[PDB]
């Protein structure tokens, strides 16, 4: 906000520091809760560490025990279910995968060697995306009348003008360059304008 | 975690036996080594911005200035807020 | 003069009392957080959300106080004539310079940095 | 792919007719070239089917005067 | 100035002033004086959980089983591009000066 | 009275001593330097004072 905001808009930034969108709803997903939180849940970025409660390293047999929070896995919609079929398509190799528990499994690594390639596969596993529209960190609720809006904060136009329920002729963004790409040049005038 | 009681280097668990790579000891002791990190998700959840309040005057309500979601309910009938983070006071 | 900034005795009395139902609310707050019954703000930690609430019944707090401290002062002396008519001053330096100066704080946050806890 | 003339940000955008540009360009004293451009490849420029060398009559909306008209010179690129 | 820093590989790096680049802590350790494994991990800690971490330290210095190797190591950055000999003593001035 | 790190490590490798034991033990600090170990490090601040 304020002058860096201001220098921000009038040296023509690609890509501003903090990018936010605002997001309508259709009349049928306009006024429901349960509706508008379905889709802030299917539209945000989420990745393997975001549900993952303690991570295990085991170096006597080669293998990384996964441990999963049952709060944050239910308010994510994620089933571990999925989780191992997206981990098996990964690059990894020769791997086994065996349950521990209810939320637990691990990874046997029946042919990795060493250490170092141990941890390298871990972070490369905790990096991993599960489900969400890319440039999308976090989405945020909020009742404004009798009306649900979605805050975000990232933004991909394109990527959100694709989901289902969301109002195309009402969306919003602070990226000038976006808006520009997408809408024309006087739609980026009038949002400038709008900005300053 | 162990060490080899000859060459002194630590010892890695192969099969049943505990082997030094660079003298060839052998052990029947076995001794499971792990690293367990711990991550908290204390603030992840998922927030829903209605302007009601939780304890005393706070709520949760998203500022226009700033971007927020910690607020103080100035006012019921008006529906008028302020902004814990920059002292904005708005309407939601 | 210094008159126009002095309040009576019952209005410092009823700003005690005042004061003490506010510190008696914190108490009750963190006793509440340390029996693990407090319930937090989303996004934010618990002892995080403990502060916030802390903040607001202090702010209250001194909301009330000056509030106490206009009512039992005369409407009519050369302060509150500069405030009310937009000379100098505001409602803020008339509660600060007759019931108290409240919370102080560092980047939105109570006086913290010094020795350990 | 998709239709974003609808959006609450696009204002109307109209091809003018050659007399009416010719007009125009006389009445201000001006080369086409010296009002404002518009590319050939703007999303609003192929949806209604604009070449270079129109000139494209564009309604926005004002607080002023409610309505405002612009005129946009469409090149290549 | 003396920089020590951790890795995503859990591996610790020593880095001063006249040397350009990262030496493992175990290399630097065992130039030192610190020849076996036991007397590096005593030496960093008494408590299991503290001296579980230093692993994969330890096996990124495998391959350097004494102090003149570690020396060699150490010279290879101070001085290369000469004999195998004036590389250990140039280590040896720069480690006990700076 | 304070042990010092080789002492407590020839102790522990030398002789049979627990690890356990010393690791209930205070650690002593001259100008950031680790001097030692000692038992109780309340009183040796005590005596010092
Ligand atoms: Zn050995
Ligand atoms: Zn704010």
């Amino acid at each position: 906000l304020g002058l860096p905001r201001l220098i921000e808009i009038v040296d023509a930034r690609k890509v501003p520091s903090t990018p936010m969108m605002t997001i309508y709803l259709t009349d049928e997903y306009k006024t429901d809760k349960d509706k508008a939180l379905d889709i802030a849940r299917r539209i945000e970025y989420t990745r393997v560490e975001n549900v993952v409660s303690s991570v295990s390293v085991d170096i006597s047999n080669m293998s990384i025990t996964l441990q999963f929070d049952q709060e944050m896995l239910k308010d994510k919609g994620v089933s571990i279910e999925e989780i191992k079929k997206i981990i098996t398509k990964l690059k990894l190799g020769e791997i086994r995968i065996e349950d521990n528990d209810e939320y637990s499994f691990t990874i046997y690594f029946e042919k990795i060697d060493s250490i170092m390639a141990l941890f390298k596969m871990r972070e490369k596993i905790l990096n991993t995306k599960i489900k969400g529209v890319k440039g999308i960190k976090r989405a945020i609720v909020q009742k404004k009348g009798d009306e649900y809006v979605i805050i975000t904060d990232g933004s991909n136009l394109e990527g959100i003008m694709n989901v289902t329920g969301v109002d195309i002729n009402k969306i919003q963004t602070n990226n000038i360059h976006e808006v520009e790409e997408v809408l024309g040049i006087e739609a980026a005038r009038e949002l400038i304008s709008r900005e300053i | 975690m162990r060490f080899c009681p000859k060459c002194g280097s630590f010892l890695k668990v192969k099969g049943n036996k505990m082997v030094c790579s660079k003298c060839g000891y052998s052990d029947h002791d076995v001794e499971k080594v792990i690293l367990k990190e711990n991550v908290a998700h204390e603030n992840d959840k998922t927030i829903i911005a209605d302007g009601e309040t939780i304890e005393g005057r706070v709520a949760i309500s998203l500022c226009p200035r700033c971007g927020s979601v910690r607020a103080i309910l100035l006012n019921k009938k008006k529906r008028l807020y302020r902004c814990m983070t920059c002292n904005f006071v708005y309407n939601i | 003069t210094l008159e126009d900034i002095t309040i009576p005795d019952e209005a410092q009395n009823e700003i005690t009392t005042k004061i003490k139902e506010g510190y008696s609310q914190v108490d009750e707050y963190i006793r509440k957080f340390n029996e693990g019954q407090l319930e937090p703000i989303p996004g934010r930690t618990i002892e995080e959300s403990l502060e916030s609430y802390i903040l607001d019944t202090l702010d209250k707090l001194r909301k009330v106080a000056g509030e106490i401290a206009t009512k039992y002062l005369d409407p009519f002396n050369n302060v509150y004539i500069m405030a009310i008519t937009g000379a100098r001053g505001s409602e803020l330096n008339i509660t600060q310079m007759t019931a108290l100066l409240g919370q102080q704080s560092v980047r939105g946050e109570r006086i913290r940095r010094g020795y350990r806890e | 792919k998709i239709d974003i003339s609808n959006h609450e940000l696009v204002p109307k955008h109209e091809i003018l007719q050659l007399e009416e540009a010719y007009k125009l360009v006389k009445e201000l004293g001006i080369k086409p070239e010296q009002l404002p451009w518009i590319r050939a490849s703007d999303p609003v420029a192929k949806s209604i089917g604009a070449k270079p060398g129109d000139i494209i009559k564009i309604t926005r909306k004002s607080p002023f005067t409610g309505e405002s008209v612009t005129y946009r010179y469409v090149i290549t690129g | 100035q003396v920089m020590i820093e951790r890795l995503k590989d859990s591996t610790i790096q020593i880095s001063f002033a006249t040397v350009p680049g990262r030496i493992p802590f175990a290399i630097i350790m065992r130039a030192l004086g610190f020849v076996t494994d036991r007397d590096i991990v005593y030496a960093v800690s008494l408590d299991p959980q503290i001296q579980n971490e230093l692993l994969p330290s330890l096996e990124q210095a495998s391959s350097i089983t004494s102090a003149e190797e570690a020396l060699d190591f150490i010279g290879n950055r101070v001085a290369i591009g000469q004999k195998r000999e004036n590389r250990i003593q140039k280590a040896e001035q720069v480690i006990d000066k700076y | 009275g304070v042990v010092s790190v080789e002492d407590v490590i020839r102790r522990i490798s030398e002789q049979n001593e627990d690890v356990e034991k010393y690791m209930s033990w205070s650690k002593v600090y001259l100008n950031g330097r680790l001097l030692g170990y000692y038992e109780d490090g309340k009183e040796l601040a005590k005596k010092i004072r």
